[PDB]
């Protein structure tokens, strides 16, 4: 995606660069 | 979460979309 498989909030910065406006839903929950 | 896949493999955009609304 980015050039290297580096772990961090950069893939949440990527979720703002894609979905942006709504925040994010995510999986297991109450 | 599927964002630990980006810490251990070739991170891809379908992993982002498939987690939003």
């Amino acid at each position: 995606f980015v050039n290297q498989h580096l772990c961090g909030s950069h893939l949440v910065e990527a979720l703002y660069l894609v979905c942006g406006e709504r925040g994010f839903f995510y999986t297991p929950k109450a | 979460g599927i964002v630990e896949q980006c810490c251990a493999s070739v991170c891809s955009l379908y992993q982002l979309e498939n987690y939003c609304n």
